[PDB]
RNA sequence: UGGAGCAUGUGGUUUAAUUCGAAGCAACGCGAAGAACCUUACCUGGCCUUGACAUGCUGAGAACUUUCCAGAGAUGGAUUGGUG
RNA sequence: CCCUUGUCCUUAGUUACCAGCACCUCGGGUGGGCACUCUAAGGAGACUGCCGGUGACAAACCGGAGGAAGGUGGGGAUGACGUCAAGUCAUCAUGGCCCUUACGGCCAGGGCUACACACGUGCUACAAUGGUCGGUACAAAGGGUUGCCAAGCCGCGAGGUGGAGCUAAUCCCAUAAAACCGAUCGUAGUCCGGAUCGCAGUCUGCAACUCGACUGCGUGAAGUCGGAAUCGCUAGUAAUCGUGAAUCAGAAU
């Protein structure tokens, strides 16, 4: 609604735009010439400060969109018999990495 | 007069010490102590020995140090204070050894052995 | 005179020959300037069965020095040039 | 790496039997000797079995392909 | 094997068969002012053009012995024969310092 | 089994002029580097007398007036169960838990500031009312059973 | 060190073709100090009847160009000249 | 006779730059810098040397000078040699059976990680010194006749048409260094978190049709005093800034 979810308060309005995954560095394009002062909050300023600050969600994609398109690509790989959904299917890292018995941040249980 | 060749070193320096009598005046790499030093301890550890002789008013000091880094080079304004002035008398002669200032040393980074780590630091094992 | 050749005790023994050769025969040359140890390190395994612990240790040197006829006229650093040399000194030379 | 530099496929020793093929009917495949042998983009809709030694592999050509090599019809491992 | 080091030794001369018509046509492609319909003609280079065109395939071992590990960039020798070639003579300028 | 160690702490300054204090850049310095450790150093110096009244040596030098245990307890054994031995002890041995004990046990409090957080409890060195003057009575009290551990079998 | 942040580091896992390697917290520094056209660890499409290469008896034509043709794939042969 | 010359040095810098200097853009154009110097080849170098006692006074063991350094500082590929039925009939070797129209033919029609876990465990932290940048006094020399690939126009960050270092006292990776008092709100399994869904982008070049660096952070986590008991530290030691180069074409944790 405001910035796509709830939002904890009492910090920045820079990292309250950097919320995990496309951002900041574009962001640095943004509040240099948009007008919005990193120098106070979201509640700090008035409301008319958020207002650019919620028109920039809805032009690429949507945590709906996001959760529209989340199995529509992963449908298309695993049951078309490829090596992007033999490991799909299967678990285990799947770009070339180290891959088969106990390397760390790939796989889980 | 006084216009002699001193030096002063800690690691791998090859020093200039433009010295003369003045007033305790202090100075490095063309620039004086104040400049590239300060804002850090090692200040008026160099003073003790200029306590020590009181000739914080009575000699003229330049003395250029180079290398390493930051503060490494910190004993080599230590190294060689009295290097340009026990040349010039022996007053302060048999006076000075408690002071413990000239020692070149060796606990350094010697070539570097195969087998181990480091200096004589030994790799990890049960 | 810029020179290109192997150690420490067959350059140094051929611009002894070098100096004074070619300051006989009328012109000057100057004092050898100092051109120091070339520092290479090396690493090998010299054990029989695989230990890679059991290395060894190797370097290797090239001397120059630079030396310069004032009045380009000696004849002798090119004349005796081959003189210079003995068994294994491939000397370079630059007559000024 | 793998930029889009190299853009068409013009190799004439691996050419000169599948894009003559428009002429004549689709009754029979592109027969493969390599675990690398891509062609044009303008060919989707063909068969091009993975070779590397036995048996042949069902490869379901669909209308839409843009990116990378043969590795995934008859995978890499294979599953013993 | 009496086959194996005779079997790939003859790529000095097979790699570098033409090693003229690739030595005008690698050069060139590094140059974008080649036009789009060049994109064929750059492509009817060198490979049908017999295959021992690619440099991909060859390698180095000892002159004498036969290893590719131990060769340094100063020698056509090995690991094996260092320790064996200074200590009757064989290598110039390695002496033994700091 | 001779010891060859040779003790020789230097004591001098160019900014404090102190005395145990003085060379102790070693565990202020944690391991990186001394452009961010200089604030840090002897930047808590001039934070324990600057929140209290009396000068910083002040609350410094009364640290081992009540944070220095009256024994020992080195183990060894005869042919029964081991025994301790505790006595006074030189005033160095006595004196080392006066200072480093107080200082280290600051990691579990960690208000703001790194120099504060070395400086929490420099000032607490005089009424012993904090954690270091708890341990230091404590050793005295596990001796009782220790207590006639020197001479016989010991 | 720790329900655990599922690497061929060997013992427990998945073939329709499988060659030897340590014997303890000296068991991932155990043939060789590197499997890029297989003339390698019999899948082998596949074919030998003299030979790349090591080899004696015999040759047109010394030689190469053998680019290109079947080749989605070595080469024989058109091999354009040369007769050395 | 085996890391082997601040310590002493005749003589030492044809093109570095600026102690003598004028100069300078105070980056040193440039003489002169051998003296208020620029990376040492190699050469007196460090002792049982003396004094005082202890010891059989004798091997030793303590105390001492000089004087900003005076007593012990094994740096081991033909181990001083002595050591535990056991790795290759295999890098040069070396036997009781074998293929022998063959493992002399070779252009090979693909068939090693179901997780069902233990384990040789050996950086990174525990949200607080808090969470996302383009910046400091500021690394920088060689190899370099099928090589390294500037200040690049390309840039947020990509230095592919350019090319000064082309045989390096130049330079190509040529940019740097934990600091000042680093923003607003002061101490938290989270405003440290993105594995299967980077699509898609004029560079090796006859050969990137459902997988590669290309780090823009919208997202899809698990880091809580380390207790059973165990790798392991008596001094520069327990202890957090990178490698320049080919069989002469730039991802050796």
């Amino acid at each position: 609604r405001i910035a796509g979810v709830n939002i904890p308060d009492n910090k920045h309005t820079v990292i309250s735009l950097t919320i995990y995954g496309v951002g900041r560095t574009t962001a640095q394009s943004i509040c240099a010439a948009t007008g919005v002062n990193p120098a106070a909050k979201i509640k700090d300023l008035s409301d008319e400060q958020i207002d650019q600050l919620r028109n920039e969600v809805a032009k690429i994609t949507t945590e709906g969109d996001l959760r529209r398109e989340i199995n529509m690509n992963i449908k298309r790989l695993m049951d078309l018999g490829c090596y992007r959904g033999l490991r799909h299917r299967r678990g285990l890292p799947v770009r070339g990495q180290r891959t088969k018995t106990n390397a760390r941040t790939r796989k889980g249980p | 007069a006084t216009q002699n060749y001193g030096t002063g070193r800690r690691k791998t320096a090859t020093a200039r010490v433009f010295l003369r009598p003045g007033t305790g005046k202090i100075s490095i790499n063309n620039r004086g102590l104040d400049q590239f030093f300060g804002r850090e301890t090692a200040r008026m550890v160099v003073r003790q020995p200029l306590e020590l002789t009181e000739t914080v008013e009575k000699f003229d000091i330049f003395v250029t140090v180079v290398g390493g880094g930051v503060s490494g080079q910190a004993g080599a304004i230590r190294h060689g204070i009295t290097r340009a002035l026990i040349e010039y008398d022996e007053t302060l002669r048999s006076s000075l050894r408690k002071a413990g200032y000239v020692t070149r040393d060796a606990r350094e980074v010697e070539r570097k052995k195969v087998g181990l780590r480091k200096a004589r630091k030994r790799p990890q094992y049960s | 005179i810029r020179l290109k050749a192997f150690d420490h005790r067959l350059i140094d023994q051929s611009t002894q020959e070098i100096v004074e050769t070619a300051k006989r025969t009328g012109a000057q040359v100057r004092g050898p300037i100092p051109l120091p140890t070339r520092k290479e390190r090396f690493t090998v395994l010299i054990s029989p069965h695989v230990n890679k612990d059991a290395r060894d240790q190797y370097e290797i040197r090239t001397h120059k020095r630079v030396l310069d006829i004032v009045q380009p006229t000696d004849k002798t650093v090119d004349a005796l040039m081959k003189l210079d040399l003995a068994a294994g000194v491939e000397v370079q030379i630059s007559l000024g | 790496p793998r930029s889009l530099k190299k853009g068409p496929f013009i190799d004439l020793h691996l050419l000169k039997k599948v894009e003559v093929a428009v002429e004549k009917n689709d009754r029979k495949p592109i027969k493969t000797w390599s675990r690398r042998s891509m062609i044009l983009p303008h060919m989707v809709g063909l068969t091009i079995a993975v070779h590397n030694g036995r048996q042949h592999v069902p490869v379901l050509v669909n209308e839409d392909m843009v990116g990378h090599k043969l590795g995934e019809f008859a995978a890499t491992r294979t599953y013993r | 094997k009496e086959s194996m080091k005779n079997r790939e030794l003859k790529r000095q001369l097979t790699v570098a068969k033409y090693a003229k018509k690739r030595a005008e046509l690698k050069a060139i492609i590094a140059n974008p002012n080649s036009s789009a319909e060049e994109r064929w003609n750059a492509q009817v280079a060198l490979q049908k053009q017999p295959r021992d065109a690619s440099a991909s395939r060859l390698r180095n071992r000892c002159r004498l012995t036969g290893r590719p590990h131990g060769f340094y960039r100063k020698f056509g020798l090995s690991r094996n024969k260092l320790r064996e070639a200074a200590m009757r003579g064989d290598v110039p300028g390695l002496v033994k310092a700091s | 089994r001779r010891r060859v160690a040779a003790k020789r702490e230097v004591l001098a300054d160019p900014k404090y002029g102190s005395q145990i204090l003085a060379k102790f850049m070693n565990h202020v310095m944690e391991s990186g580097k001394k452009a961010v450790a200089e604030r840090i150093v002897y930047g808590a110096l001039d934070k324990v007398k600057e929140r209290g009244k009396a000068d910083p040596l002040e609350t410094f030098e009364k640290a081992l007036d009540a944070i220095a245990p009256l024994v020992e307890v080195k183990s060894r054994r005869v042919g029964g169960a081991t025994y301790q031995v505790p006595v006074e002890v030189r005033p160095s041995r006595r004196n080392a838990l006066a200072m480093r004990w107080l200082v280290d046990f600051a990691r579990k409090r960690g208000e703001k500031s790194m120099a504060l957080r070395l400086a929490g409890e420099l000032l607490d060195a005089a009424e012993g009312k904090g954690a270091a003057v708890k341990k230091r009575e404590d050793v005295h009290r596990m001796a009782e059973a220790n207590k006639a551990f020197s001479h016989y079998r010991f």
